[PDB]
């Protein structure tokens, strides 16, 4: 396995939950294991990152 | 610097704890675990006396 943060593809055979803004969470993204809240931001991002 | 030497190795398989805990199992996440203990704890150490 070729272990890093960039965009992975080959994912474990799990459910997906929906998402609540606004109110601590522990979210798991394509990896991201952290703990926070999630609020809409206005950066500017690129159509890659 | 104190901030910054939060992302260090240390010697353990990754710097982030977080993602040694879900990689390892619990007979093998301690020894990583106290690398990084050790590591921060004499970081922290460093910081106060100066």
């Amino acid at each position: 396995f070729e272990l890093l943060h960039a965009p992975a593809t080959v994912c474990g055979p799990k459910k997906s939950t929906n998402l609540v803004k606004n109110k601590c969470v522990n979210f798991n993204f394509n990896g991201l294991t952290g703990t926070g809240v999630l609020t809409e931001s206005n950066k500017k991002f690129l159509p890659f990152q | 610097t104190l901030v910054k030497q939060l992302s260090s190795n240390f010697g353990a398989i990754s710097s982030v704890l977080n993602d040694i805990l879900a990689r390892l199992d619990p007979p093998e996440a301690e020894v990583q675990i106290d690398r990084l203990i050790t590591g921060r704890l004499q970081s922290l150490q460093t910081y106060v006396t100066q």
